[PDB]
């Protein structure tokens, strides 16, 4: 097996940082080459890339949002963190976080997907 | 970041029909496209993860085809389990791009 | 007796080469192929006694066409494979042919006339794709591309030289037909599937 | 005595023309020209009796290379001035290359190793650019470009041929270091100022 | 010396053709390489070129409006003419005629120009 | 046929100042630009007719440079005759194409 699963608040205010969380077992971030990704679909639009974590510690941000993303990784928990900064109507999205590998470059194992609204 | 368009937004086509969606990138992105099922409630399935090579484990049905800024996703005598959202994904780049999707729908 | 033609004949195994690289647009390395092919089979067919009447240059010329001939081919495949940028691809290009042309007048017969190509041509590929690698976080020729041609090709490159460098000890007559062979094939196996400068 | 020295001394004539090529990005030309700078010096180095220890490989390769590597210059010069896309840049290249090398060996001091190129290189040339008036309707190199490049450069190529094959008969000594500066500003003024293809 | 001069009707009706006319002299349009060109400035914006006819008399329209071009000449008078069609309040504008040569292709003598205005 | 823009549209300069105009062409049109001046109530001159190459009779203050998509005019210590609106003509193809032209005005 390999498996990805999403985690975060859900329901929250705008003008705020919510916390994105990716748990994962079949492999670990710790393994050369490995990579986790963060990526979401807005309400209604085609699917946004947001961030990457790497084996090596190194992050890559969408240049449209990288003001207000802050990845981080726990190889112990094996686990993910995603922070989006002063978050707003636009962010009403599914999030999903999926696995990198060094042969193909392309993700090859997504996770379920998690919910996200902001509202009063 | 290099923008892709599906050509269809939305399909309509017969159970047992051959169907075809057809990508063009604004750049030549050197065969660097992956083609993903995304059915509804779950996660997205990887299908193809360069032009043409299909992942293990995928129906033979699916192919891909296509090389420097226009390329083409295949089904052959499709089954009801087909009906999905099929993106593709540039990753020439790191900046990771995709298409607007496509609603495939059974007639 | 077939032992006669045997080594002139097998050099039209070049031939599916220089069709198939012309096919995909590499026009230039058809050139490199073609000019061997010609220069193989007079250089075979003044050596078998039998039909030593038929060629026209002098041995040592013929002689000379059909190593460097070999050795650019080796090499306009290697830097076909390492697709390259105009101010690189021109440069790269020129450095076999003026290599190449000097090494195969110093020492004619000697090993170095290959192993200086293929060394310097494996440096340039490998230093291109570990920098590419290091770019993308990925083994950047596709391993589509691993299994289907620099595999293969290298295969029958090594294949080739094992044939040319021990094998011909034991047999000259059918052994230099299956080199001729093998190489042929190297030359096809290792150009991409199209020329992406063509355009 | 100066006799000596000239003609090996006036081989650094091209070191100008190497520079120059560098500097406008043709680099795959600034090759040709540093090689056949290196090799004609050498040439000359051998033939000098109070100079001839230095120089480290036999006559018949210093002597091929050097005149292998201006016939060869005059060609990439040439194939410089007619800027051609992909295909048929790396192909008229490697066509100049091959005949080169062969004209070269089959007959080394006939007038037919620069007759042939430069034949060859002004019919590819004038058929490119009648096409091309036939397309504009108009002088397609500019009034400037003939002027300043064309006119200046083949001036010079005829300067130095005259030099060569006609009045190197009166004088070796003084005349082919005429014949050395001649032909290496033929190969500066047939470049064109920028190497477009380098982007 | 070397001259054009534009004549025409000037002021008349639209939904018709209009002729307009080209004579010049210190050449003339039967002399090897010689061309000339139709162009007009429409009323405050940017030049536009219209049509080429040349010494081989080889002709040349603009792909916006070649369907209402219909240019040719005369080497007895050394006169060009041009028909526009189906003229319209767009067509308000300067027309000059210009004489290109072989050894610099782009025009070297213009004409003074002539106003053309298409009312009721 | 390949649209150019010509920067300024209209530009205030001083009596006996340098003055300059940036053409941008869509797409490389092989340094075949000619840049003209155009004096109102009178037929455009011809000033350059390359790149570069100013036409016979020209004063020496006008010259223009670049190369490939980006090219400039430019006067040096300009005069009160000099005041006009300035075009450049593209004439790689034969589908002429001028840009939009720049009004020049005394300061
Ligand atoms: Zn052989
Ligand atoms: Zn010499």
């Amino acid at each position: 097996q390999v498996t990805l699963k999403e985690s975060g608040p859900g329901i929250l205010q705008p003008s705020q940082t919510l916390s994105l969380t990716c748990s994962f077992s079949g492999f670990s971030l710790s393994t050369s080459g490995m990579g986790v990704s963060w990526i979401r679909k807005p309400s209604g639009k085609g699917l946004e890339w947001l961030a990457h974590i790497f084996w090596d510690d190194d992050k890559r941000y969408n240049p449209s949002l990288k003001s207000r993303l802050t990845i981080s990784k726990d190889t112990s928990s094996n686990q993910v963190f995603l922070m989006i900064t002063s978050i707003d109507t636009a962010d009403t999205a599914t999030y999903y976080c999926a696995r990198r590998t060094w042969l193909l470059h392309a993700m090859d194992y997504w996770g379920q997907g998690t919910s996200v609204t902001v509202s009063s | 970041d290099i923008q892709m368009t599906q050509s269809p937004s939305s399909l309509s086509a017969s159970l047992g029909g051959k169907v075809t969606i057809t990508c063009k990138a604004s750049q030549d992105i050197n065969e660097y496209i992956a083609w993903y099922q995304h059915k509804p409630g779950k996660g997205p399935r990887l299908l193809i993860h360069y032009t043409s090579t299909l992942q293990p484990g995928i129906p033979s049905r699916f192919s891909g085809s296509g090389s420097g800024r226009d390329y083409s996703f295949s089904i052959s005598n499709l089954e009801p389990e087909d009906i999905a959202t099929y993106y593709c994904l540039q990753y020439d780049n790191l900046l990771w791009t995709f298409g607007g999707g496509t609603k495939l729908e059974i007639k | 007796v077939a032992k006669l033609l045997l080594p002139t004949l097998s050099s039209l195994a070049f031939l599916p080469t220089v069709s198939i690289a012309t096919k995909r647009r590499f026009y230039m390395e058809a050139m490199v192929y073609l000019f061997t092919m010609f220069f193989v089979a007079f250089s075979h067919a003044c050596d078998g006694p039998g039909l030593s009447v038929l060629c026209f240059m002098r041995r040592d010329i013929l002689e000379y066409f059909s190593i460097y001939g070999t050795a650019l081919s080796m090499w306009v495949s290697l830097m076909a494979l390492a697709d390259f940028d105009e101010p690189q691809r021109s440069t790269f290009t020129m450095l076999g042919v003026l290599t190449i042309a000097v090494a195969t007048f110093h020492d004619r017969w000697g090993y170095g006339v290959y192993s200086g190509p293929i060394g310097t041509a494996t440096l340039i590929i490998a230093v291109k794709w570990l920098k590419k690698m290091k770019e993308k976080k990925g083994l950047y020729p596709d391993k589509s591309i691993y299994t289907q041609q620099i595999g293969p090709g290298l295969c029958f490159g090594a294949l080739a030289l094992m044939l040319r460098f021990f094998f011909e000890e034991w047999d000259y007559t059918y052994v230099h037909s299956f080199y001729h062979c093998a190489l042929a094939m190297s030359f096809v196996l290792l150009l991409p599937k199209v020329n992406k400068k063509a355009g």
